């Protein structure tokens, strides 16, 4: 009922589909991450530390392959530039804690990414950079928190944490104050779908990959537990 | 200084508004009330193409009303034959982010461009039986949002840096540039006689350009949000615009003002694409609410719905003769409806 | 042969 | 840039206008004239449809 | 007497409920879900095996209803063969599902390498093949027994050591391996989730899965052992007591699907569509 | 694009040999392959066909059992094993290529062939044996034993030209489509079981033998052919 010139086309289609499936199988192995940051933040510094149109990087740890994307633009309005990303497992976010002037506006930025309609099932990893500059600024005493933030004086240092309080109570005071400020917006309307992992890092740190790996493992575990109804 | 220019502009705008108000005489609905309704319309799916592994972003019928082109984010560009649901060509891609596609009227070239700020042209009728890249068009500072063919040697492109350009494939350099948009543009249309074309931007505006002269001729503004898709009336004197405020609008080129609006109290979701039929009585419109809709072009009364998808619809099209429509969505399943 | 064996009863 | 903008607006200002009723009547007549040759509006017999 | 009638009634009562529960699940799974997730394949196999197991009740019921076997020796062999293969397929399906859950939860990334949609079809064929292979001794000796005083029944024995051997063989594959595998897997899961509020839910799950499984099969495997230990005098009260244990054996079949399919949020959302 | 064939030697009946062919200049893993032979003083005849991926193999009914075709992809080679030589297998051998999809033009390129000198089915007819013959128009008509048409709406018929001392070529495919790299004067048309080819504004370098061929069903069969003498 069908001529041979149609059977040949059907055979060609089947052979194309087989190779298509075979080539598409390999894509699920690797993992993907998106990088978002502002100016004056050492994004390229940590990128180069981890290494050893749209710029793309790839690195391998413990027989696991990670791709990391960043986009260079000055639109300041995200729009469809974010509408594409709906499958990445995490969104690395890096700020600068040294310049006391900009933190407030940076806070507003966070809110947008926390409340975007499309990004309702994506977890955010938060980094804080330039610890040494903050230490020197608080040691010198030229600038005070009360000048820019007047709730600092009434606040008190929380107990039973003491990671490394040998330097001074003041540095932990500022650290935990900033951490609480950033965590409050995240916990205001989390609803349990996505949560935030704070961290502290410096310019010469070299253990970032292990932390990224651990948090990715935790994210996948939390997804699987919800998948199998156990939670 | 600038105060005199501002005063002159305000006076000109007031005069234009007064002229537009004086031009209006009667509403179209009152005139067209005497037309009989078309009645209920029922359509059912006939074929279901499948084989993609990701979400879909584009589709464009050919001039033969039998072949179509599909583009995804997995890095593959596929050419489908509609009658037998067979495959003809599968093409790899250098960049994994793709948002547009186009199919030449002659049938010997395919244009593709995504987020890499570069357009690529592929040739299909060559010896040794394989598809290879022919030319790469660069020189933009923003992501490409639409591209269309005028002939086998001219292409029009609309970028995300508030620019529209006309290229020359043989030479490789631009010959015209269009400016006058405040925000990024996300749509483009072409006239049947290939002498005029329009565009849509995120600042809730529409501009009518001119290829021969190279400057804007008319501007319209009646929306309050972004503009996602535009369509051009078959006769060549009317518009069709869709926004994020769940409203569809029809503009008149000759009267420089609106004529009718399409909106329902129930729907609140966004609008992603619109299209016309061959005659012009129907108006097909996608939606973000997991379904499609068809509207009467003369009564502004809903006629029928098209449901069966599992996610948002991204693009749709109507063939040249008027046999069937095609829709794509984010569930990786293209569908053809008759 | 009084055995309650497997899923059936069987008198001898 | 104000001078260029006001010059463009003034150039756009000079235009010829036509009554809305005439345009609406022309559109209605054109849309009504070709009602017979629209496959989507009037159902076609099962013999003519190639997809079926 | 009336005891046989009430036994036939309780036999017939469970069949309708089991059939309805299995048919609803299979219809919802096939109509809309389209086998999206991997666990749907296991649910499909479990439901099909459960229905096949649920099928073979009226033939057994008629034996106690009338006394003498009416159908003849032709059908008893196939009836008991199907019963055995379904009975030894269901347990292996449960065990493989539990081990899949353990390997998924404990290993988040490594298990993705050794888990593919292809292996789901592969392991089920092996499970069915093993179940068919084990039941062969049952099929080989399937003969009816008769007594001239108007007695006829299709037993499984052929003419006491073999009785004890069969009991040991069925018991060793009954509880020893599946129960310990399930217990170890669930204990490891509950400790691992604890290491990294909602915990009261997780334990509750265990508090069901191991419970019913212990309640149903346990008395049966006891009684048979007693039969091969000491000679027991027949008694109508003992007859009535024995008649309920075989029903308890099938009782797991009806309760199984709801615990694994009904409570799932993904299944509940898709059920309303169809 | 280049195809070159090797082999060919005089062997007494009962022997067996191999014929090889290699391709250079184009992708080889996509196309299918055929084999054709021509007697010293007769028309062409079909031999065997191998597809892409070795899914299907078709042999001529008259030479089944003693021929075996095969190919190697990494080396880009197609070779044939032939056994049980007879006295009717002394001819010249040609190889071709083809690709099948919507809008393709099969039987495109013809390579060189090698000589060998040893020690129901649809039949189509051509009327004129030869025609003696500038500036005029010539029409050649040939007929089939069965109507060449299918439910899709395509008529399968091909036209081939052979100049003296040269390999054949392709002129018209599917009864209405002109091939690439040819003058536009040629034309062809007709109806079921009656097909005509018309050439207008005749000039030089157009002398040879013309063949009308069918492809509706296997086996494929050629025609007697007609010459043009100046
Ligand atoms: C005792 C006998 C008669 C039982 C009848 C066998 C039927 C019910 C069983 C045997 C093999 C089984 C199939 C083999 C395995 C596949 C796995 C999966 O790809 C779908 C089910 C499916 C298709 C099974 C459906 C049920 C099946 C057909």
């Amino acid at each position: 009922t069908v001529s041979a010139e149609d059977k040949a086309a059907a055979e060609r289609s089947k052979m194309i589909d087989k190779n298509l499936r075979e080539d598409g199988e390999k894509a699920r192995r690797t993992l993907r991450l998106l990088l978002l940051g502002a100016d004056n933040s050492g994004k390229s510094t940590i990128v180069k530390q981890m290494r050893i149109g749209i710029f793309e990087t790839k690195f391998q740890v413990d027989k696991v392959n990670f791709h990391m994307f960043d986009v260079g633009g000055q639109r300041d309005e995200r729009r469809k530039w974010i509408q594409c990303f709906n499958d990445v497992t995490a969104i690395i976010f890096v700020v600068d804690s040294s310049d006391y002037n900009r933190l407030q506006e940076a806070l507003n930025d966070f809110k947008s990414i926390w409340n975007n309609r499309w990004l309702r099932t994506i977890s955010v990893i938060l980094f804080l950079n330039k610890q040494d500059l903050l230490a020197e600024k608080v040691l010198a005493g030229k600038s005070k928190i009360e000048d820019y933030f007047p709730e600092f004086a009434r606040y008190t240092t929380p107990e039973d944490a003491t990671p490394e309080p040998g330097e001074d109570p003041r540095v932990t005071r500022a650290k935990y104050f900033i951490r609480k400020e950033f965590v409050d917006i995240s916990t205001a309307s989390g609803d349990g779908r996505h949560i935030c992992y704070p961290h502290f890092t410096c310019a010469v740190d070299t253990e970032n990959a292990r932390r990224i790996f651990n948090d990715c493992k935790d994210i996948i575990l939390q997804m699987n537990l919800r998948e199998y109804n156990l939670v | 200084e600038l105060d005199q220019l501002r005063q002159e502009a305000e006076q000109l705008k007031n005069q234009i508004r007064d002229a537009r108000k004086a031009c209006a005489d009667a509403t179209l609905s009152q005139i067209t009330n005497n037309i009989d309704p078309v009645g209920r319309i029922q359509m059912r799916t006939r074929r279901t193409l499948r084989g993609h592994l990701a979400k879909i972003y584009a589709m464009h019928w050919g001039t033969d009303s039998r072949l179509l082109v599909s583009a995804s984010q997995d890095g593959k560009l596929i050419i489908w034959d509609s009658y037998t649901t067979n495959k003809v060509h599968a093409i790899p891609l250098r960049s994994s982010w793709v948002m547009t596609c186009a199919y030449a009227p002659s049938g010997n070239y395919v244009a593709c461009g995504g987020l890499d700020n570069i357009c690529s042209i592929y040739n299909l009728k060559t010896r040794e039986g394989n598809v290879r890249v022919s030319r790469e068009l660069a020189g933009h500072t923003g992501y490409l949002s639409c591209c269309r063919f005028l002939d086998d040697n001219q292409i029009v492109t609309s970028s995300g840096d508030t620019t529209c350009a006309l290229w020359d494939i043989e030479t490789g350099q631009q010959t015209t540039t269009f400016t006058g948009h405040t925000g990024d543009v996300m749509s483009l249309s072409l006239a049947p006689d290939t002498r005029l074309f329009v565009s849509g931007a995120c600042d809730a505006s529409a501009k009518l350009w001119d290829v021969r002269e190279g400057m804007c001729r008319q501007t319209f503004t009646g929306h309050e949000s972004d503009i996602n898709a535009i369509c051009f009336f078959p006769n060549g004197n009317a518009f069709a615009t869709g926004s994020d405020d769940a409203t569809c609008r029809l503009f008149d080129l000759r009267a420089d003002q609106e004529l009718m609006t399409y909106s329902h109290d129930n729907i609140i979701c966004g609008i992603t694409s619109v299209s016309f039929s061959k005659s012009g009585r129907l108006l097909l419109a996608g939606y973000d609410d997991f379904n499609c809709n068809v509207w009467d072009a003369l009564k502004a009364d809903r006629a029928g719905v098209l449901a069966g998808h599992d996610n948002r619809v991204s693009c749709l099209g109507v063939t040249d003769d008027g046999m069937a429509v095609a829709t794509g969505s984010w569930d990786s399943f293209l569908k053809i409806w008759n | 042969c009084k055995n309650f064996f497997w899923k059936t009863f069987t008198s001898c | 840039q104000a001078r260029k903008l006001v010059e463009q607006l003034k150039m756009e200002a000079n235009i010829d206008r036509i009554k809305v009723s005439k345009a609406a009547a022309d559109l209605m007549a054109y849309c009504e004239a070709h009602a017979k040759e629209d496959p989507l509006l009037t159902p076609v017999p099962a013999s003519e449809n190639p997809f079926r | 007497l009336t005891s046989n009638a009430v036994l036939t009634f309780i036999y017939f009562v469970v069949c309708i409920i089991g059939l309805c529960g299995n048919t609803l699940v299979i219809y919802v799974i096939l109509r809309y879900a389209k086998m999206k997730t991997i666990t749907n394949i296991y649910i499909l196999n479990l439901a099909i095996a459960d229905e096949l197991f649920m099928l073979g009740l009226p033939f057994l019921a008629m034996q106690v209803a009338l006394v003498h076997w009416p159908f003849g020796k032709a059908i008893c062999r196939v009836v008991m063969t199907v019963d055995g293969i379904n009975q030894f397929t269901s347990i292996f399906c449960l065990t493989v599902m539990s081990i899949d859950r353990y390997l998924a939860v404990v290993h988040p990334i490594k298990s993705a390498k050794w888990r593919r949609p292809r292996t789901a079809k592969m392991i089920t064929m092996a499970v069915w093949g093993v179940s068919l292979l084990v039941i062969l001794p049952i099929m080989i000796y399937a003969g009816l027994r008769s007594n001239q005083w108007g007695r006829s029944s299709c037993t499984i024995n052929w003419p006491g050591a073999w009785y004890t051997g069969f009991i040991i063989y069925t018991f060793i594959l009954g509880f020893l391996v599946p129960l310990t595998i399930i217990c170890l897997c669930y204990l490891f899961i509950i400790i691992k989730v604890k290491s990294s509020k909602s915990e009261k839910k997780v334990t509750r799950m265990v508090s069901i899965v191991v419970a019913v499984f212990i309640f149903c099969w346990l008395p049966f495997y006891i009684f048979n052992v007693s039969s091969v230990s000491m000679a027991i005098s027949p008694t109508p009260a003992l007859k009535g007591m024995f008649d309920f244990v075989v029903v308890l054996t099938y009782a797991n079949s009806c309760a199984n699907p709801i615990l694994y399919a009904f409570l799932s949020d993904n299944f509940k959302k898709s059920f309303q569509n169809v | 694009v280049q195809l070159v064939e090797s082999g060919g030697g005089l062997v007494q009946p009962g022997g067996s040999r191999k014929l090889s062919c290699s391709a250079s200049g184009f992708a080889f893993s996509s196309f299918g392959m055929h084999w054709v032979r021509q007697a010293p003083e007769k028309g062409l005849e079909w031999v065997a066909y191998i597809s892409s991926g070795s899914g299907t193999i078709y042999y001529a009914d008259t030479v089944k059992g003693r021929f075996t075709i095969s190919r190697d992809d990494p080396k880009n080679t197609l070779f044939l094993q032939m056994t049980s030589l007879r006295s009717e297998d002394t001819a010249m051998y040609y190889c071709v290529r083809s690709i099948y999809y919507y809008g393709s033009s099969p039987f495109d390129f013809w390579g060189q062939g090698t000589t060998l000198t040893v020690s129901s089915d649809i039949v189509m007819t051509q009327a004129t044996s030869s025609v003696p013959v500038p500036g005029e128009s010539v029409s050649i008509s040939c007929r089939s034993s069965k109507s060449l048409l299918h439910s899709n709406g395509n008529t399968y018929l091909y036209w081939f030209l052979q100049r003296p001392g040269q390999s054949p070529q392709l002129l018209i495919y599917r009864m209405s489509n002109l091939a690439s790299g040819v003058p536009e004067r040629f034309s062809g048309s007709g109806s079921g079981t009656a097909f005509t080819l018309t050439i207008s504004r005749l000039e030089a370098e157009d002398v040879g033998v013309y063949y009308c061929m069918q492809h509706l069903e296997y086996p494929l069969t050629f025609g007697a052919g007609t010459k043009l003498e100046l």
